[PDB]
RNA sequence: CCAGGA
């Protein structure tokens, strides 16, 4: 009864995008990203990701309730560096990593008789 | 911006009771008699047994936020082994020319008895400690 | 009353094994808990579901329309 | 009989229960389209309001004070010290 | 009494309750299905027309909507129905019966009520699901938990209304109570475990953590703290990163036994500027504890900064053990092998001991205690042996249970459980009782039909020998269940006597309150008390302060107080103030240190004569010891360098302080004789705390420091006084009623002495005297 | 069902209390929790 | 509720992901609280659980017997037979991040109940509604779209707060209210009020 | 020496509620008592006539499971054939703090 | 598994609950309280079969 | 027992002392008796404080055996609670109970009285005997649906037209 | 090759054992929840009952019919009926499954998922077809009638993602550990007298060199190296699993490029 | 009344 429909966990709402970035007032050159219709399978990997670029200062993401499938996202990077260019990197060296990911299973797999 | 305090002890013991990865190091200076040192060490990070040699560094600097990496390039101000940041939270005054002072490094404590830095000891969030050996 | 489909816990498809599990043990006299692990039943959530099972449905099917 | 405002005895400060009263009072009176006896800077909420007037000391009101015997002294909101 | 002093009420809602670690203390998660239900009527005012306008057009079936359009004319127009629901044009006066909207203040309410704390006002947070969520640290005023209880809620209608919630009652208001002058909402379960958990020396957090715990709290300067340990590897500890929730300015010291400068155990508690030096948090720090994190943040920064902080704390908290994880087994009931040797050889010599005394009663050799039966005497023996051994055994294995051990865990953080459930569970349960006696002869001569007659052992008797864990015989299980049932109905009873006791205290009392006179007068104007509580003090604005003066031998006391100027080794240094040199042998001055010595002497008798014991620690309006430790860390006071201040400044400025410290305010001798009584103990206490020796040599202050201390004393006190209008009849009532409600030479209790006492009962149960 | 073909009930010294004579008779659990407590007898 | 008095109401639903997880893959179905256990000492309880883990591996019913010669060190032995960590615990891994948890988590199946106390059949709000016809006040119970009752010891609660008007719109405004014409006279409710 | 009677089994001294309880001889006494009273409220197949009866309000279990943990004295009481609940994977831990 | 003991009015199940009394003709001694002018009374609830 | 005292030096030292204990009451009696502390004498039955010591020491003892009530569970309860509870029942001159007896019995107003115990018996007497309710008290307001002289309602609040026209 | 690397330990129908090294936990971990939550498959979602004379609920055996596992191998050419252009569905967006059983038999007549029939034009795709892994070919039993027993109804197979139901989940459990000798302390092992002789040994731990007392604790040592094991329900074949769940999570980090690209 | 819930 009280009960949420289960596609409004990844089906956007009417007129809500994907991300939302602000920007941090209490420290320079740093944001915040809120992004829609997304979890903790999102969040981890892009904070996780942003800790091995050395030009970003600061990364974290929070869940700040589980009933709503969003999150936080505080980039803060060394002045000069964009912190949406940050984001955009570690995003890009994911989708690079899985796609080397995928191509060494598919041969792996193939090698196999079962 | 400079240092506050420099000394080679000598460890008579180090204590673990109950805890898995911290250790309370007693050592004394080779140098001057009238010096004395208790301490909370990262045993798991960098182990101390006893009758260890270890040169024992202050000083005020190398505020605001912290930065991670770069740190390859910057002035590595640690040619030490072991580098804490604490704050000073006692003056004890234990007779004659002697004093005491307490260093809390986000709970690993530390107490150093002595007499000539009066000119060189003070009551500051800022204060870090070197290791060597 | 009437074998699941898929385990609660991990979802393994549990609705065929139901009639090979009651045979491998009238026909083939062997223990449960053989049985379970013969038809491939190896996390405990799996082996619950079968081995706990009260099949209602047969006593259901007893009563006329 | 009401006691001369020479003669008030009773807190300088305001009590809790006053200021609450006062705020309810107004933000009741702003509600209803009372006249605003203050730059509202943007304000919408009339508690807001009432806190915004009674924080500048534009509020024109008065607390009666009654006395266990009947007798009363009247305070300003003006006058009244507000430490809460 | 059901139609008129109680009534059925409109905009009134009920549901399940549920915890939320993601509420903040003072909201309410309200399901969207009641909020779509319960109505404000708002006015249409130029400030919200265009608002309201859109409510009304979102309509009763879309969250913010509304329900009803309410004329000038009088008539209801019904949303749902109107034909004119769409093209509905407002005008300034009307007003827009609207759904309730996060934000909206709210009477949340859990039934008994025998707590002004038992409805508190919170912030609507509209939710998703069926259940009314609540901050987990404001279950304990309710009494809640979510084992199937449910909930009150009442909706204002009223700018007035909702005013007397959010100015009067709301949760951040109610931390600290009036019933025990302490703080009634602190860190409970996960929060509290982890909190143990998190601050041990061991406990190092990694950089990726600390800035997802660093973000996690909504406040946080943004500001990385430098790491405890830079290299090998940057490593912050737990106190470290607890310490962000922990505001600026925040003092507390406590020492627990063995506590040093140096804390080996990681005992009490020292944070200093809201920054952790030493100590492990636990229940004793970050729980409903007099000295409390808690009891100091409400009281030094505010019930509002105060409420935040609980969420803080439980944000960082929580998430660093949803990380770290935490659990129990059947592996934390188990003992060691020798353990249990050592507990079975526990009871069989204990066991011994009691047949020992049993033959020597049995061979009439047994003596009995003056003012007992033979046999009174020696069942007191046999179960007072047989409680030692529980006891005993119950100790071992606490002993023999290592720190890893997830229940000691709990125990140690005070989360839950206690020594004897330890004991129990793990060693022995032990000896039943049932109205105080040993399982009595239910049948002829024995307790059971498989013992034989005049059976006096443990065994026969009900003494449970094994654990929780080892399991109980069938005789064991019977003579636990008969014990375990006499609880069961004295929970039962105790529930309506306790009820009806609540009902009296309060309908006794109702009428009485605080007038603008400060007296304490019921609906007749008679005076019941002539200043409230006989200092004219607010409870909540009370804490346990220690009256220096009192204790000590009369040597240590001179050496503390005494300033003699005339004598060469009692001045003060010329370190301890400038004036120093200059001081010494001034006639004039010294007049004026013997006047103040003189006080502090007559003050030390006065005390003597009041707390008879020497009992030094009692409830009084302002913190004196916080408001030094504040000057010396505003005024970053220099232990080393002398004062700028005079005898003159210290001795005069607190005897002009001591004037301004007003509870009473006539100009007439009867009302300033009144006040001057009023505020006694208090001045002793100052004057104790603020005497020329003590300020100079102990607290160092500059003039300056002594200036503000002085000033902030003064307006604390003032702010410690009660409010004319205060109902302090209902709160007595509720403040011993609500105690009673928990409630489990040997003289007549508890409950049936609590009826015995309120009846003015003529025939007492256990009349006695005590000759000295 | 079963447990309630099994329910006694005591109309009206020490009644609630679960007394030796009890065993092996009556449930030394099965009791409800207040004001029937030890009066709704289990068999 | 187990069977140990051990009762409580769902506080959230997690799907398989968020849950921790056994490196076998196994996901509890349930998440309780450890500070049950200690105040509660319903030790069977966590024997149920462990005596259930061999039985589900074992393929054997648990005989959970009252009287019996079944030991938590005889199960124990019979569990590490099986593989597992004699005391039941089992590592788990923390379902956001994929990390082991610092803690092992006491783990196996346990006999539930689904009790008559469902939230949707609780759950009930009024906001003007049906009134008696005596009384002229709000009707009984949820059944009857009735109100709530703002009782005698809520009016105590409202008294010691010092919320003077919001009792008075509970008892006046929120239920009963009426308006009657007395006379000055005799200060009864007499007066004929042809008011119009 | 004197014995006259023996017990069949010091089970047979609890009621029917109670003999559902898993090693009740390892529990606090009153959570005993409190189980033997929630086990009434328990949803589960009442009788396996269920869609045969006209009745105010029947609560059916979808898919009911014998315990893992069973008693002796079930086999009398038909529960193993009619239960009361299922065997829930369980994990006794903190997690999110809900 | 329906195992019977019930009756069937009117179309719904009725169970009689077993009521507990004194067993009659019994024989029974008391000591009357403090103040009492009798200090003990010696009972029988006499009834017919 | 054991007895904090003050010694010659000025430190308060535990002192113990030899107490008796009875087994019921006779003041009058064990008070005029040689070798005892008349001064100190002390028994939980507060009405027999109150017959021979004053309503004054009726007040203390009766203080004393509430506060022990609660101590005794361990709890703690500020004083000004039990002391109001206590300073209630004493005023009237004796010990006035908690009861039907006691305080409902009192001259508070018939409405308010008729809210607890006797009702329509109070409310037969009040017409009667021509009782005027004050209506002064909580009750009376609550059955009048009116504003009660309570915090918030302990005050009148006027709207002053110097300070209005002031205030533009 | 490249960046991550796997080497595949055990194949079949149902399983993938496989070790994943040189990769972050992180990436290992959201992949994991992936395979779990966010991979396309087809399942019956709504069910028009004609007639039922069972002995179970019109809706107790839609439930059943949810959970009956689909072809879902061309399941990325069907679209999702919320962004499907028709009136509720079609062929473009499902797959419509019929069922027609009677209890002619004097013996108990048992309904079975290979008594669904595909009723909808399938436009030549590997779909909707129910998963039969049984020995004796009849995979999922669903009902069970008597004699006049009969159950009649239609069935719309809708293409979905386990977050919206669990149905739509194509994996099982997912086996996930890493450092089988606890060298990067990440657990504190619970014990009584030795937590080495208590806890049991991993599979794992042969294929990891055991860590040597005699050395110092390695904190500059990160985790890497994952043993994993993949089980399919049917829907999509084991390695799909891997694969759509490396592709899922791939899409979904491009459309966070993609948005800020668009911002 | 009866049965139950915190
Ligand atoms: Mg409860
Ligand atoms: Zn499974
Ligand atoms: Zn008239
Ligand atoms: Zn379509």
């Amino acid at each position: 009864m009280n009960a949420p429909d289960r596609f409004e966990l990844f089906l956007l709402g009417e007129g809500e995008s994907k991300l939302k970035i602000d920007p941090d007032t209490k420290a320079p050159n740093a944001v915040v990203i809120t992004f829609e219709k997304e979890d903790h399978t999102l969040g981890n990997l892009i904070r996780a990701e942003l800790l091995n670029d050395r030009k970003v200062l600061f990364a974290a993401y929070k869940v700040e309730h589980p009933f709503f499938a969003r999150f936080k996202l505080r980039i803060q990077t060394t002045e000069g560096y964009d912190p949406k260019d940050a984001l955009k990197n570690a995003c890009n060296s994911i989708i690079n990593k899985l796609g080397a990911l995928k191509t060494n299973f598919e041969t792996e797999w193939n090698l196999q008789t079962l | 911006s400079n240092t506050l305090f420099d000394d080679i002890f000598q460890v008579s013991e180090v204590d673990p009771g109950r805890y898995n990865k911290v250790c309370r190091i007693e050592a004394a200076s080779t140098t001057q008699d009238q010096c004395k040192l208790t301490l909370d060490i990262n045993v798991e990070l960098f182990p101390v047994a006893a009758q260890d040699s270890l040169t024992v560094t202050i000083a005020s600097s190398l505020t605001r936020s912290w930065r991670p990496p770069q740190a390859g390039d910057r002035s590595l101000a640690d040619d030490y082994d072991y580098v804490m940041y604490g704050t000073a939270y006692k003056f004890e005054e234990v007779s004659k020319d002697l004093i005491a002072v307490y260093y809390s490094f986000g709970g690993l404590l530390m107490r150093l008895e002595g007499n000539y830095r009066n000119l060189n000891n003070l009551k500051q969030e800022n204060a870090y400690l070197l290791i060597r050996r | 009353m009437i074998v699941p489909v898929r385990c609660f816990s991990c979802g393994k498809v549990v609705g065929d094994k139901w009639e090979s599990y009651l045979n491998l043990l009238q026909e083939d006299e062997l223990d449960e808990g053989t049985a379970l692990s013969r038809l491939g039943l190896k996390r405990y959530c799996c082996r619950r579901m079968i081995l706990t099972h009260v099949d209602l449905i047969e006593k259901f099917l007893r009563y006329n329309p | 009989k009401a006691i001369p405002k020479d003669q008030r005895a009773t807190t300088p400060y305001m009590t809790k229960y006053e200021r609450a009263r006062i705020l309810g009072t107004r933000a009741l009176q702003i509600s209803m389209n009372a006249p605003v006896f203050v730059d509202l800077e943007g304000e919408t909420d009339p508690l807001r309001i009432a806190m915004k007037e009674l924080a500048e000391k534009k509020i024109p009101l008065v607390i009666r004070r009654y006395l266990p015997d009947g007798s009363f002294e009247d305070w300003s909101v003006e006058e009244l010290i507000v430490d809460l | 009494r059901g139609n008129l002093m109680g009534k059925r009420v409109d905009f009134s809602a009920r549901t399940v309750i549920s915890g939320d670690p993601n509420l903040e203390l003072d909201q309410v998660g309200v399901p969207k299905s009641i909020a779509k239900t319960l109505t404000y009527p708002e006015v249409v005012t130029p400030y919200n027309i265009d608002r309201l306008t859109q409510l009304v057009r979102n309509g009763p079936n879309e969250h913010p909507g509304a329900k009803y359009v309410i004329r000038d004319s009088g008539d209801r127009i019904d949303l749902r129905y109107s034909k004119r629901a769409g093209d509905i044009q407002l005008q300034y006066g009307w007003k827009v019966e609207r759904h309730i909207m996060d934000n909206d203040p709210v009477l949340f309410n859990r039934q008994p009520s025998l707590h002004k704390m038992s409805m508190m006002a919170h912030r609507v947070k509209v939710i998703p699901y069926s259940t009314f969520r609540l901050n987990l640290s404001v279950t304990s005023p309710y009494n809640a938990d979510f084992d199937g209880d449910e909930m009150n809620l009442h909706v204002p209608q009223s700018e007035e209304t909702r005013a007397e919630l959010s100015q009067l009652c709301a949760v951040p208001l109610q931390i600290v109570s009036p019933q025990s002058n302490k703080p009634c909402m602190g860190i409970v379960q996960d929060t509290l475990c982890g909190i143990r958990k998190l601050t041990l020396r061991d406990t190092f957090i990694e950089l990726d953590q600390v800035l997802n715990m660093l973000y996690w709290v909504p406040d946080w300067d943004g500001v990385i703290p430098t790491p405890a340990i830079i290299k090998p590897k940057p490593l912050w500890s737990g106190k470290q990163i607890l310490s962000v929730a922990i505001p600026n300015g925040i003092h507390l010291q406590r020492f627990d036994e063995g506590t040093t400068l140096l804390s080996p155990k990681d005992n009490g508690m020292l944070i200093i500027d809201g920054q952790i030096i030493f100590g492990v948090v636990e229940k004793k720090t970050v729980g409903s504890s007099n000295g409390g994190l808690i009891h100091v943040v409400t009281r030094e920064k505010g019930p509002q900064v105060c409420a935040k902080l609980f969420g803080n704390i439980q944000k960082v908290v929580n998430f660093w053990l949803l990380h770290n994880g935490f659990s129990t087994g059947i592996g934390d009931t188990i003992a060691d092998g020798p353990t249990m040797r050592e507990i079975t050889e526990t009871i069989a010599e204990a066991k011994k001991k009691v047949l020992d005394v049993t033959k020597e009663a049995q061979a009439n050799l047994l003596t009995a205690k003056h003012g007992m039966t033979l046999r009174e005497s020696f069942e007191d023996n046999v179960v007072r042996f047989l409680n030692e051994a529980r006891d005993k055994a119950g100790r071992l294995a606490e002993v023999n249970l290592k720190d890893l051990n997830n229940v000691k865990q709990m125990v140690m953080a005070g989360s839950k459980g206690s020594f004897i459930n330890i004991a129990q569970m793990s060693a022995c349960v032990g000896q039943q009782s049932v109205e105080g006696k040993r399982i009595a002869f239910g049948f002829v001569d024995r307790t059971l039909p498989h013992f034989s007659k005049d059976d006096y052992s443990p065994e026969s008797k009900g003494f449970v020998e094994n654990s929780y864990l080892r399991g109980l015989t069938p005789q064991e299980f019977f003579f636990h269940a008969m014990g375990g049932r006499e609880g069961l109905i004295d929970t039962a009873v105790k529930t309506a006597e306790t009820g009806y006791i609540q009902r009296r205290l309060v309908k006794a009392l109702e009428d009485i309150m605080v007038h603008y006179d400060n007296t304490t007068r019921n609906s007749l104007g008679n005076v019941i008390q002539f200043i409230y509580g006989e200092d004219g003090m607010d409870a909540a604005h009370i804490e346990k302060q220690s009256l220096d003066t009192i204790g000590g031998s009369d040597a240590a006391f001179e050496k503390r107080y005494r300033v003699d100027l005339l004598n060469t080794d009692h001045t003060l240094d010329p370190s301890l103030l400038e004036s120093g040199s200059e001081i010494l042998g001034d006639l004039k001055l010294q007049v004026l240190l013997d006047e103040e010595y003189k006080q502090l002497v007559k003050d030390r008798k006065f005390l003597r004569e009041v707390f008879v014991d020497g009992e030094a620690n009692w409830p009084l309006p302002v913190n004196i010891r916080r408001i030094i430790q504040n000057a010396q860390q505003t005024f970053h006071i220099d232990h080393t360098k002398p004062s700028d201040l005079t005898i003159k400044d210290i001795v005069l400025g607190v005897k002009d302080l001591q004037e301004n410290l007003l509870v009473l305010r006539g100009k007439n001798e009867i009302i300033q004789n009144a006040q001057r009584d009023a505020v006694t103990l208090f001045c002793c206490l100052l004057r104790s705390r603020l005497a020329t020796r003590r300020v100079l040599q102990e607290y160092r202050l500059t003039k300056q420091a002594f200036d503000w201390v002085l000033s902030n004393i003064e307006a604390q006190f003032l702010r410690s006084v009660v409010h004319p209008g205060e109902m302090v009849g209902v709160l007595a009532a509720q403040s011993i009623g609500e105690p009673a409600t928990q409630m489990t030479k040997k003289v007549t209790s508890g409950v049936p002495r609590l009826k015995e006492i309120l009846n003015v009962a003529k025939n007492m149960k256990t009349p006695s005297l005590t000759v000295y | 069902t079963l447990s309630h073909l099994r329910r006694t009930n005591t109309p009206i010294a020490k009644p609630r209390q679960l007394h030796n004579t009890h065993w092996g008779l009556v449930c030394p659990a099965e009791t409800p929790e207040g004001q029937a407590c030890g009066l709704v007898k289990n068999l | 509720a187990s069977r140990h008095g051990q009762k409580g109401t769902i506080g959230i639903t997690y799907r398989r992901e968020d849950m921790p997880f056994t490196a076998e893959g196994i996901v509890p179905d349930l998440i309780i609280n450890p500070h049950a256990i200690p105040s509660r000492m319903t030790v069977a309880h966590l024997i149920e659980c462990l005596l259930s883990k061999v039985a589900a591996l074992s393929g054997n019913e648990g005989d959970a017997s009252p009287f019996t010669d079944i030991t938590v060190e005889g199960i124990s032995k019979l569990l590490r037979e099986h593989g597992y960590q004699s005391r039941g615990f089992e590592v788990m891994y923390n379902g956001h991040t994929g990390k082991k948890l610092m803690a092992q988590i006491f783990f196996g199946p346990t006999y539930y109940q689904r009790l008559r106390h469902m939230v949707d059949d609780k759950i009930h709000a009024r906001a003007r509604g049906p009134m008696q016809v005596l009384t002229r006040q709000p009707v009984e119970g949820r059944s009857r779209d009735g109100g709530l009752r703002f009782g005698e010891m809520e009016r105590d609660c409202m008294i010691a707060h010092g919320a003077a008007s919001f009792l008075k719109e509970r008892l006046m405004e929120a239920s009963d209210a009426f308006r009657v014409h007395i006379c000055g006279i005799c200060g009864l409710m007499t007066v004929i009020a042809k008011l119009n | 020496t004197t014995f006259t009677h023996c017990e069949i089994h010091p089970s047979m001294i609890l009621g029917v509620a109670a003999s559902i309880i898993p090693f009740p001889d390892h529990n606090q006494s009153p959570r005993n008592t409190y189980q033997s009273a929630m086990g009434k409220q328990a949803m589960g197949v009442f009788l396996t006539n269920y869609n045969v009866r006209m009745d105010t309000m029947a609560n059916i279990l979808y898919y009911p499971q014998k315990p893992l943990g069973t008693t002796r004295a079930m086999e009398y009481l038909k529960f193993r054939e009619l239960p009361a609940g299922q065997n829930a994977i369980v994990a006794i831990a903190c997690y999110s703090g809900y | 598994f329906d195992m019977g003991g019930y009756f069937i009015i009117n179309g719904s199940e009725k169970v009689l609950i077993a009521q507990e009394r004194s067993a009659g003709n019994i024989v029974q001694v008391f000591k009357k309280a403090a103040p009492s002018p009798i200090s003990h009374v010696a009972e029988i609830r006499s009834a017919l079969e | 027992y054991d007895r904090k005292v003050p010694s010659p030096t000025g430190e308060y030292v535990k002192e113990p002392e030899w107490v008796l204990e009875t087994d019921g009451v006779n003041l009058s009696e064990v008070m005029t008796v040689p070798g005892i502390d008349p001064t100190r004498i002390y028994t939980n039955s507060f009405i027999d404080i109150m017959e021979v010591l004053g309503i004054e020491a009726g007040r203390a003892a009766l203080y004393k055996e509430v506060y022990n009530v609660i101590a005794s569970d361990g709890s703690y309860v500020n004083y000004r609670h039990m002391a109001l509870l206590v300073d209630v029942m004493t005023t009237q001159g004796g010990l006035t109970s908690v009861t039907r007896h006691g305080f409902n019995r009192s001259n508070t107003g018939a409405l308010m009285r008729c809210s607890f115990e006797e009702t329509v018996e109070i409310l037969f007497e009040a017409g009667a005997s021509a009782e005027l309710d004050d209506c002064r008290g909580v009750s009376e307001n609550v059955i009048l649906g009116q504003m009660a002289p309570i915090g918030t309602g302990a005050f009148d609040v006027m709207i002053d037209e110097e300070s209005l026209v002031k205030y533009m | 090759e490249e960046g991550p690397q796997v080497k595949i330990r055990e194949a079949s129908k149902d399983n993938v054992d496989f070790i994943l090294s040189n990769v972050d936990l992180a990436m290992a971990n959201s992949l994991r929840r992936v395979m779990i939550a966010e991979i396309p498959t087809l399942a019956i979602d709504s069910v028009e009952v004609e007639t039922n004379t069972t002995v179970l609920a019109d809706e107790f055996i839609a439930h059943r019919l949810g959970l009956i596992p689909l072809q879902s191998m061309d399941i990325e050419q069907l679209e999702y009926s919320r962004d499907c252009f028709c009136e509720d569905h079609c062929d473009k967006c499902s797959v419509v499954l019929t069922l027609q059983a009677f209890g002619e038999s004097e013996s108990t007549t048992n309904v079975y998922s290979k008594d669904l029939v595909i009723v909808s034009n399938l436009m030549g795709r590997n779909i909707g077809h129910p998963i039969i892994q049984d020995k004796e070919g009849n995979g999922v039993l669903i009902c069970k009638l008597r004699k006049g027993q009969e159950l009649k109804l239609t069935c719309v197979a809708k293409k979905g993602i386990a977050k919206e139901h669990a149905k739509w989940g194509p994996a099982a459990a997912i086996e996930f550990e890493y450092d089988p000798w606890n060298k990067l302390k990440h657990t504190d092992y619970w014990y009584e007298q030795d937590s080495a002789k208590e806890w049991p040994q991993s599979k794992n731990c042969e294929y990891e060199d055991p860590p040597n007392e005699g050395d110092p604790f390695d904190y500059k040592a990160q985790a890497d190296t994952f043993y994993m094991n993949v089980e399919s329900v049917g829907s999509i074949p084991v390695d799909q699993v891997v694969v759509r769940g490396i592709d899922t999570l791939q899409k979904k980090v491009a459309s966070i490029l993609l948005a800020l690209t668009q911002m």
